[PDB]
């Protein structure tokens, strides 16, 4: 039995082994009293502020729109500590393992991003951090790498299987399920098994609650539609969920397109992958037609997931929320894009997101349009990838 | 077909534990691995556990990742395994045949389409590795529809009510992890329990059947004598015939 709903219409679930269904049963019990504690709440919100820099602004951008019907607002998620929304949840998770006695903390990290916001929050909370991480990402995200130790997380590089992102999944989980005891797996995105997609989602959903109220209070009305990347499905939920019941309200998410949806190359799996299990849950994925997982592929390692959160499959299946792709053309476009106009250097996941906004404003350049982009993170990680392809060119 | 119903019956009437095998299919290729499988019948094997190779075998430790991606470097898929497991039960009419298998792949082409194919090819259970019981429902029922036994894992620590559920959804038998247990699970009258998971040596063969498991089931150890062998693939069949009769023997009555 669980307290709360596994399932997103038939997505989500609980496929893990049986040995690690307690975790994820005393996870759920604790998350749900957690939720129903005011002290718990307080607590959570004041990190969120006074840690992490809550609220995030709201930033109009007047000169990217100008002469045409579309006002554009970048939620700020970029100025939050750490320069992405991934440090929202990281808090809260951190507060849960604490809420249950728990003094070290695993978790998994591709680009390296998750790792360095489980490892921040792990040194303001004082609990042992240790990290997977595949061994050919460990080679390919080094100033990542020497973040998370710098915090004193301990980074282990994972050589199993293909040396990547589901290897040091797959090493977190083992580990977890001999540990749960003493330790919290701290999982990286809105999917993996429940109740992981509800939690982060609960956690990262301030997002949408102030983007509400400032556009409320700047425009004196709901956005015509709110846009976000999907790599897992993170930022993109936390967006949207305080919108999900405002029907007029577009829910857009923009998965990589890589080097575009017909070459193979990319990581949308949401509209192009398979329906599998993996992962802990029944998601699209990306797949072999024998049912081997496979990988995503974008210029922005932060979106290559190879596959989604439940609840953004579910909300596709019913038409609440649309799913779109942006290749890397398109994403290193609004980047230049957002760094000449704005003064912001997005992240490249972000700038899937801001790519999309642009189409909508200039394919249809007299359609009046509020649009919010979700601006999940700050670029500055970035330029090296921007340089060397513009050089090359 | 009832393999497992007759195999247990026939070792109660010797007072003999079951001594049970887990290999890859297709490690260290298709041709070795099946004469893998044979030396493992020949040697003494009451039943087996053959794994299908997956990219992401989350609930397996190092000896059976290497296996996969051995499997694997070979080229094999699982239809490849489908053909193994049809040329295995033809030469082996009685022995029961389990695979341990990954969600995705049972998934993969249609669930009930997975276990049709084994009850094609002669298998007589499935353990799901990442399917707990609480959501074993499509799994369970479409392996009994095709006369396939669903296995479930029983955890050390496992509570009542999970008990309760191993007992009344799995067949064949149940996978008790490595008395108590083995009592309870007597008195909810599920599947006999083969303890697994580390035995290794004659000595923890006799000890599971004494604790009170209908019999035992081994995987790294043998694996690894595949892994040892690679360069000498007649020494890898002796190695693996010794092994086998050893802790066979270990069983008997
Ligand atoms: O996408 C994931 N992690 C995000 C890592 O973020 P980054 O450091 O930016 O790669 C992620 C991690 C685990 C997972 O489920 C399970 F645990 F079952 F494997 C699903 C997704
Ligand atoms: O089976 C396990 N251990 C070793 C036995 O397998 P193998 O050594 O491959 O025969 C094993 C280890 C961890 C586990 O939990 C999870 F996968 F979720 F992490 C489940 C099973
Ligand atoms: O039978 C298995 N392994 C062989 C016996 O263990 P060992 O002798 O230690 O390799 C075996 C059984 C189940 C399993 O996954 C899960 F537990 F999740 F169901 C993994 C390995
Ligand atoms: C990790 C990351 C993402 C992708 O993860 P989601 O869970 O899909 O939000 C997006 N933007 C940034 C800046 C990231 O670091
Ligand atoms: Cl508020
Ligand atoms: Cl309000
Ligand atoms: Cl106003
Ligand atoms: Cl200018
Ligand atoms: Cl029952
Ligand atoms: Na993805």
């Amino acid at each position: 039995t669980t307290l709360l709903n596994p399932y997103f219409g038939e997505f989500g679930g609980m496929y893990v082994p049986q040995i690690l269904m307690p975790a994820l049963n005393q996870l759920e019990e604790a998350f749900v009293s957690a939720q129903k504690d005011p002290e718990f709440q307080a607590q959570f919100a004041d990190l969120l502020k006074n840690y992490a820099g809550r609220p995030t602004a709201l930033t109009k951008c007047q000169n990217i729109t100008a002469g045409t019907r579309t006002t554009l607002y970048l939620k700020r998620e970029d100025l939050l500590h750490g320069g992405a929304h991934k440090t929202n949840q990281v808090l809260g998770q951190a507060l849960l393992a604490k809420r249950m006695g728990k003094s070290e903390i695993i978790a998994e990290t591709g680009a390296g991003q998750h790792g360095v916001a489980s490892a921040l929050a792990s040194a303001l909370l004082g609990l042992k951090c240790r990290i997977y991480m595949g061994a050919k990402d460990v080679e390919r995200q080094s100033p990542n790498v020497f973040r998370m130790r710098l915090m004193g997380a301990e980074v282990i590089p994972v050589h199993s299987g293909s040396a990547t992102l589901k290897d040091a999944c797959n090493e977190a989980l083992r580990d977890w399920s001999g540990s749960y005891e003493t330790a919290h797996y701290m999982l990286g995105t809105a999917a993996g098994p429940h109740p992981y997609p509800t939690i982060v989602r609960e956690f990262q959903r301030m997002i949408g609650e102030e983007t509400k109220a400032q556009i409320l209070d700047k425009e004196g009305r709901l956005p015509d539609a709110v846009i976000a990347c999907v790599g897992g499905g993170s930022n993109a939920i936390g967006m949207f969920a305080d919108f999900i019941n405002d029907t007029s309200v577009g829910l857009i998410g923009v998965e990589p397109g890589g080097h575009g949806i017909e070459t193979g190359e990319h990581g949308a799996p949401l509209k192009h992958g398979r329906v599998g299990i993996y992962f802990g849950m029944k998601a699209p994925m990306m797949q072999t037609a024998d049912g081997q997982i496979e990988e995503s592929y974008s210029i922005s390692a932060g979106l290559d997931f190879p596959s989604v959160g439940p609840q953004h499959a579910y909300l596709n299946s019913i038409g609440r929320a649309d799913y779109v792709s942006i290749t890397d053309d398109e994403a290193l476009e609004a980047f230049k894009t957002l760094c000449r106009h704005e003064g912001i250097i997005p992240a490249l996941e972000s700038s899937h997101a801001l790519a999309h906004a642009l189409k909508m404003m200039r394919e249809q350049p007299e359609k009046e349009q509020l649009l919010v982009v979700n601006l999940s993170g700050r670029g500055d990680k970035d330029i090296f990838t921007v340089h060397d392809i513009l050089k090359a060119r | 077909m009832e393999r497992y119903e007759n195999l247990f019956a026939q070792l109660n009437d010797r007072r003999e534990g079951a001594f049970v095998p887990f290999v890859t299919l297709g490690d260290p290729g298709i041709e070795q691995s099946l004469k893998i499988i044979d030396t493992l019948i020949d040697a003494g094997a009451d039943a087996l556990e053959l794994g299908v190779p997956f990219s992401d075998p989350l609930a397996d430790g190092p000896t059976i990742q290497n296996a996969n991606l051995r499997a694997f470097a070979a080229g094999v898929t699982p239809a490849q395994c489908f053909e193994m497991l049809a040329l295995i039960r033809e030469k082996h009419p009685t022995i029961p045949i389990g695979l341990l298998m990954y969600a995705n792949l049972v998934f993969n082409n249609g669930i009930d389409a997975f276990y049709a194919r084994c009850e094609q090819v002669g298998v007589d259970s499935v353990l799901v590795a990442d399917v707990p019981v609480e959501e074993s429902a499509p799994f369970r029922q479409a392996a009994l529809r095709h006369n396939i036994a669903p296995i479930f894992i029983c955890p050390p620590n496992a509570d009542d009510d999970l008990l309760r559920q191993v007992a009344s959804y799995g067949r064949g038998y149940t996978y008790l992890l490595s008395h108590h247990l083995i009592e309870k699970l007597k008195e909810y009258h599920a599947a006999p329990a083969l303890q697994g998971f580390g035995i290794s040596s004659p000595e923890q063969v006799s000890a599971a059947v004494r604790a009170g498991a209908a019999g035992a089931i081994s995987g790294s150890a043998i694996v690894k004598i595949i892994e040892k062998n690679l360069a000498s693939p007649k020494q890898m069949l002796a190695e693996l015939r010794s092994f086998v009769s050893a802790m066979k023997a270990a069983s008997r009555a």
